[PDB]
């Protein structure tokens, strides 16, 4: 993906409620840094709904693809309110910068 | 003016009724709650949207109101409703025990704890504790349990209110809760590595050392032994009263989705993860048998009632039937096929087969009795709440009630 999109996208889209950024606060939804290779649920000091929390998937692009194009559905009772990234190349910039940016 | 919101959050949708000085607020999941504006005080409860609301606004006469929701449903409301109380519509999840004729349904207060409604009867039994957390009845009756929000876990004796013991453990709230086949010994769970096994009266306080990152979950078997999964996926086998970790699996690099057990002797019993639909008949530290049907990953699985069928359910909802002998391309059960996007369904919840095992009941946006291979039987049903998450059946199999999305618990008794 193209990284710099991404980032739009993410500024766009997901910065109202999410920092990526290492002890960036906890928002309307958790803080993002170490998504990448993380069970669902688990950003400590973030307070999740049960479907959320016993998901049960490792997030990385595979599961964030299905994820970010439809979230009610991958996780039904999310209290994450997003419709979806209805287009891949840009669910793909995204995901790229989220990549990037997590782990920074 | 300045009209306070129930309890402390951040509002996620509001609406003042100029009527009546009313406030529609949907706070937060749903909590379309109707306030009264400068009175400052809530009228009445507004439970049953699905999807937590995405809208509501008042008629411009103001007699009346539209509830857009999440679900894809706008609900039509008359003003005067909202105002009655109606404290119903319990609590969404719950633990019911079926002890043979009557069925009693495990219930939160709408204000603190509990009550416990039997079912065809008016007999409501109240319990006071400060918010139990969850809750579990003694195996031969006689005791009623409780977790605690500091995963403490009273058991209140039945004979006398005064008898208890209340143990302290675990850094947040108590997971899981099961008793042994003895009167005696709790066992939980929670955020610790370890499994807790705390026997009660004596006080006893032996432990699972797992060094998981946490115990996701665990469950009885026939044995002494106590089956357990956590989020590293190993399908451990320990045992129960004494921790002992005497035959150990790792069916998963990611966490066990949904295992189940079959339930005669000790003969099989499997898991699956969104991976591989494994299979085992514990003899082995490895499955008998690595099911791989599925490229989109199974992610639930229940075993047949004493038979030798073995679902194997899929995140949209579709279950693949696998006959409980290593594995063959067995018809899929194929449930859903044609539906989309338009309501409740999400979620592969439970499977509950017919003593028969002729026929599966289905549970995800709502029931469907699929015949077991090919085709379906009993399908139609179309819950009110949607999305139920638990499968309770009577030893008879004759009933089972459902409450899902916090629609109600609904009963059902076949007749002739
Ligand atoms: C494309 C933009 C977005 C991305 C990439 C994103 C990312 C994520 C991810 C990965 C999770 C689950 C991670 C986990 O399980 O720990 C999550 C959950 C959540 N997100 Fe978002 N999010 C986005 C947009 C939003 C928006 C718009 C809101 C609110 C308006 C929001 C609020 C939440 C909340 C409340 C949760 C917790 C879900 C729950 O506990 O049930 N997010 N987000």
């Amino acid at each position: 993906g193209d990284v710099e999109k991404g980032k739009k996208i993410f500024v766009q889209k997901c910065a109202q409620c999410h920092t990526v950024e290492k002890g960036g606060k906890h928002k309307t939804g958790p803080n993002l840094h170490g998504l990448f290779g993380r069970k669902t649920g688990q950003a400590p000091g973030f307070t999740y709904t049960d479907a959320n929390k016993n998901k049960g998937i490792t997030w990385k692009e595979e599961t964030l693809m299905e994820y970010l194009e439809n979230p009610k559905k991958y996780i039904p009772g999310t209290k994450m309110i997003f419709a979806g990234i209805k287009k891949k190349t840009e669910r793909e910039d995204l995901i790229a910068y989220l990549k990037k940016a997590t782990n920074e | 003016g300045e009209i306070h919101t129930g309890h402390h959050s951040t509002i996620q949708y509001c609406d003042f009724s100029p009527q009546n000085h009313l406030a529609v607020v949907a706070l937060s999941q749903y909590c379309v709650e109707l306030w009264n504006t400068d009175s400052r005080s809530k009228v009445a409860d507004c439970r049953g949207h699905l999807s937590w609301v995405h809208g509501v606004m008042f008629s411009p006469d103001g007699s009346s109101f539209l509830t857009s929701s999440d679900d894809q449903t706008i609900r039509l409301w008359e003003t005067k409703k909202v105002c009655k109380n109606s404290a119903v519509m319990l609590k969404q999840e719950v633990d019911v025990v079926f002890q043979e004729n009557e069925v009693m349904v495990l219930a939160v207060d709408h204000i603190r704890r509990l009550q416990l409604i039997n079912g065809r009867t008016g007999q409501i039994d109240y319990l006071t504790e400060a918010q139990v957390s969850c809750c579990c009845l003694s195996p031969h009756l006689q005791y009623i349990a409780f977790g605690d929000e500091n995963g403490a876990i009273e058991i209140l004796e039945l004979v006398n209110n005064r008898i208890f013991q209340s143990r302290f453990q675990h850094k947040k709230t108590v997971w899981h809760i099961q008793f042994t086949a003895d009167e005696k010994t709790l066992i939980s769970s929670s955020d610790d590595a370890e499994i807790q096994v705390w026997n009660w009266q004596l006080d006893k306080c032996i432990f699972l050392r797992g060094h998981q990152e946490t115990v996701k979950d665990f469950r009885l078997l026939k044995n002494s032994r106590l089956l357990s999964w956590s989020f590293d996926g190993t399908v451990k086998v320990w045992n129960i009263i004494t921790g002992n970790k005497e035959k150990d699996f790792v069916c998963h690099q990611g966490t066990v989705l949904s295992c189940d057990i079959s339930h005669d002797a000790t003969k099989f019993s499997s898991t699956s993860a969104d991976k591989t639909a494994k299979i085992w008949s514990f003899d082995l530290l490895l499955p008998l048998h690595e099911l791989r049907g599925h490229n989109g990953c199974v992610r639930c699985s229940a075993f047949s009632v004493d038979s030798t069928l073995l679902a194997t359910g899929d995140d949209n909802g579709e279950i693949r039937i696998w006959n409980v002998s290593n594995g063959e391309l067995l018809h899929l059960c194929a449930p859903l096929s044609e539906e989309g996007a338009a309501t409740h369904g999400g979620w592969v919840t439970d499977l509950c087969f017919s003593p028969d095992g002729k026929m599966l009941i289905s549970a995800g946006g709502y029931i469907k009795w699929w015949n077991v291979v090919t085709g379906e039987s009993s399908q139609t049903f179309y819950t009110n709440g949607t999305n139920l998450k638990k499968i309770h059946v009577s030893p008879d199999f004759k009933t089972y009630v459902t409450v899902d999305n916090l629609g109600i618990l609904y009963i059902l008794q076949t007749l002739e």
